[PDB]
């Protein structure tokens, strides 16, 4: 059983905890409690093999961000399709990860969360795909923790990106 | 960051960092409020402080970081260990005083999940002594909970080896009794998946796992270490399990159930120098004495849990 260390990053409010708790515990956290630092563990089957996932749910701001990057194997970059500022903050995070790993071959995925709030949408799906294209054909997904849409795929794809 | 924090672990290796508004003077109750728990979930759990060989449930008024600071002195009072190889951590665990009738009415999915992880941990460790039939049923539920539905193309042959087995059977049985249970485990696993009369929702399956654990005599037990002398005299290391049902004795080496006594079918007496306590099992004309520096806590817990019963 191989162990995978995944880190969920993004600005506050985007749903980093909601996506993680939904995937690990099957519960939708309706409340809002700003996270200090949460670590979850979960055993999954990716490509017909048992994996052990240690998922690190991080804070929106504050700070030890460099420790997460040096130790993390895969990174989920999450924004809310509801807030434009959370989308713009992700470029600085992508460059910070490449700087610390000292490479561009880094398991990564761009996640646009809260796609169940299609009405209050500010960031478009094409603009998110355009960003992932710019990021060396990075993986891209629109997800919803409330509706359980594309939740399991976020962490399954990071596992395949580490196996390569 | 302009604040202090501490990690609160669970049995599955996960943790949650909470802010420390009053530094080392923060209480269990203030930390309990710092978690993502409602008053519904909070009534079933509390903060424990545990090292490798000592686990202590704390109270709302306790300051856990001063217990961390004072750990080497606490280990010297209660154990015969060297304090160097023992660093404690804080855990969120089931309240040992939680009555079984209250646990049986729990519906919160998070509370069920937290109770499920503790029970699974105690099962794989070998602390839950149950017949071979009850253990096979629990192993098949774990297969459904962890590996999903049964599929003949995947689980029929060459799947329940020992690395996969280690996660569904007690470690005390993995070598002796388990490798001959594989056919019986898959049949119940196969029956669980292909049966619409059983809810495959996650909190429902975990609730089922706990139902089979509630009949186990050592369920929810707080465990202490001690010594008994054979009735020429040989020392036998023992675990002393005290729960809402009664008192139980495990062979420390093999976790075999020596004796289990429901409340009202035995009496206890604390030793003179505190270093021991005596158990007179009525309706059996038989007694025994357990030597342990934790004998004071064992008797104190026995009184409170017995006094809880109506
Ligand atoms: N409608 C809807 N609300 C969501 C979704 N994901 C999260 N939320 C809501 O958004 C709020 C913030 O979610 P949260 O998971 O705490 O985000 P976070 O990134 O962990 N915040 P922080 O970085 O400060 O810890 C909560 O009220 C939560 O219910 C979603 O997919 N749909
Ligand atoms: C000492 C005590 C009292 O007075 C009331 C309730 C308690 C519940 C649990 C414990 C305990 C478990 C392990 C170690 O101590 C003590 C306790
Ligand atoms: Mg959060």
């Amino acid at each position: 059983m191989r162990e995978y260390k995944l880190v969920v990053l993004g600005s506050g409010g985007v749903g980093k905890s909601a996506l993680t708790v939904q995937f690990v515990q099957g519960i939708f956290v309706e409340k809002y409690d700003p996270t200090i630092e949460d670590s979850y563990r979960k055993q999954v089957e990716v490509d017909a093999q048992q994996c052990m996932l240690e998922i690190l749910d991080t804070a929106g701001t504050e700070q030890m961000r460099d420790l997460y990057m040096k130790n993390g194997q895969g990174f989920a970059l999450v924004y809310s399709i509801t807030a434009q500022s959370t989308f713009n903050d992700l470029q600085d995070l992508r460059e910070q990860i490449l700087r610390v790993k000292d490479t561009d071959d880094v398991p990564m995925i761009l996640v646009g969360n809260k796609c169940d709030l299609e009405d209050e949408r500010v960031v478009g799906k094409e603009q998110g795909q355009n960003l992932a294209r710019q990021w060396n054909n990075c993986a891209f997904l629109e997800s919803s923790a409330k509706s359980k849409i594309n939740v399991n795929e976020i962490f399954y794809d990071l596992v395949r990106q580490i196996n390569r | 960051k302009p604040y202090e924090k501490v990690r609160i672990y669970r049995m599955d290796g996960s943790y949650r960092s909470v802010e420390l508004k009053h530094g080392n003077n923060t209480t269990v109750q203030q930390i309990m409020e710092g978690m993502r728990l409602s008053q519904e979930t909070q009534q079933y759990f509390t903060i424990w402080i545990c090292s490798e060989n000592l686990s202590l449930q704390l109270k709302p008024y306790h300051k856990p970081l001063q217990h961390v600071r004072d750990w080497p002195e606490i280990l010297a009072e209660l154990t015969n260990l060297d304090p160097q190889r023992e660093t404690p951590q804080l855990f969120l665990r089931r309240d040992v005083r939680l009555p079984l009738e209250v646990e049986k009415q729990i519906e919160d999915p998070l509370a069920i999940l937290i109770l499920f992880d503790e029970a699974r941990y105690n099962l794989l460790k070998g602390f839950y002594t149950a017949p071979d039939a009850k253990l096979i049923t629990l192993a098949s539920l774990l297969l459904q909970i962890v590996y999903g539905n049964y599929e003949s193309k995947k689980h029929k042959q060459g799947f329940l080896n020992e690395e996969n087995l280690k996660s569904i059977v007690p470690v005390t049985k993995l070598k002796s009794k388990a490798p001959h249970w594989t056919n019986r485990i898959l049949h119940e696993y196969k029956n669980l998946s292909t049966s619409e009369g059983v809810s495959k929702e996650m909190h429902h399956l975990q609730r089922m796992f706990l139902q089979n654990c509630w009949e186990i005599p050592t369920y929810g037990a707080a465990f202490f270490t001690g010594q008994i002398f054979t009735k020429n005299h040989k020392v036998i290391p023992v675990y002393v399990g005290v729960n809402i049902k009664g008192l139980h004795l495990l062979n420390m080496e093999t976790k075999a159930l020596l004796i289990s006594l429901k409340y009202g079918c035995f009496m206890w007496q604390l030793g003179d120098t505190d270093t021991c306590f005596q158990i007179h099992s009525m309706e059996n004309k038989m007694s025994f004495i357990v030597h342990t520096k934790q004998a004071g806590l064992v008797v104190k817990l026995l009184m409170k849990l017995n006094g809880q019963l109506m």
